[PDB]
């Protein structure tokens, strides 16, 4: 029971039950780019005021 | 309390005086006895202070 399983997890007793543990982590990493010569064409406009 | 009256009827006079006060909340010192030594360090108790 959701009330009853509170008791057995405080007194350390293992019920007939199992778990998986899922969590997400974020890493800040350095990178390296490469691109062969004409990899992209680029069009720029005329600015406004 | 000071011992009032004869002790031949002491405990029967006791429980009628405290029949409400025993069951309003939880006794502090007993519930610490079932604490895991890591669980006692946690803020679950709020009686560390």
């Amino acid at each position: 029971s959701p009330v009853a399983l509170h008791h057995q997890l405080k007194t350390g007793l293992h019920p007939g039950f199992g778990f998986t543990v899922v969590r997400q982590d974020r890493f800040v990493t350095e990178n390296v780019l490469f691109s062969e010569r004409a990899s992209e064409a680029y069009f720029l406009g005329q600015l406004q005021v | 309390a000071a011992p009032a009256g004869p002790a031949a009827d002491m405990q029967q006079l006791f429980l009628n005086a405290w029949g409400q006060r025993l069951a309003h909340g939880r006794v502090r010192w007993v519930a610490e006895g079932q604490m895991t030594p890591e669980q006692f360090m946690q803020p679950d108790n709020a009686n560390l202070a």
